């Protein structure tokens, strides 16, 4: 099984496997959105890293784009830096709730969002917290869950 | 880039 921890906030995001750690990024001025990562689910290995800024026009829709090219049976990881529903549309929403993803498609405003599954399978973990009001942030998360390699 | 409300 690997290792997997995923970290969603406000200011921070990081994701790491079996220890070691291959996204973090803590920028005020850039990161914002949804930070997805692709893992070889035979090894583990990050196959692709991405993040789309989803708080902004059209990113959901490359978000989409994105994810429509991802095999089934990869090992997906979401985790939302500051912002990741402003235009977080319809469509981008759907797709994450056939991903297996429950918050995913309930993703609100300065919410924080951290998710664990397989493109075709179950999900390992899934963490989400409600911004309480519009000028504060969701409680940061912190899902650590084990994800058995193929 | 649009901000809230
Ligand atoms: C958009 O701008 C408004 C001020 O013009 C703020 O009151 C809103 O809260 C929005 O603020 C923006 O929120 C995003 C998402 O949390 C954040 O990434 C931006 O830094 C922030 N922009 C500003 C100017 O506060
Ligand atoms: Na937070
Ligand atoms: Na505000």
């Amino acid at each position: 099984v690997l290792d997997v921890e995923v970290y969603s906030s406000r200011s921070k995001v990081y994701v790491a496997v079996d220890g070691t750690t291959v996204l973090e990024d803590e920028a005020r001025e850039q990161g914002r959105g949804i930070h997805v990562i692709v893992l070889n689910q035979a090894t583990g290995h990050v196959m692709a890293k991405r993040v789309f800024d989803t708080y902004s026009p059209h990113e959901d829709e490359a978000m989409v784009l994105f994810l429509n090219m991802v095999a089934p049976g990869r090992v997906l990881i979401c985790t939302v830096k500051d912002e990741g529903s402003f235009h977080l549309k319809d469509t981008a929403k759907a797709l994450l709730r056939s991903l297996g993803s429950q918050a995913g498609p309930a993703l609100g405003w300065r919410d924080t969002w951290a998710f664990v599954g397989r493109k075709g399978g179950p999900v390992f973990g899934e963490k989400h917290s409600k911004s309480p009001a519009l000028s504060s942030w969701g409680d940061p998360v912190l899902l650590k869950t084990d994800v058995p390699l193929s | 880039t649009p901000t809230p409300v």
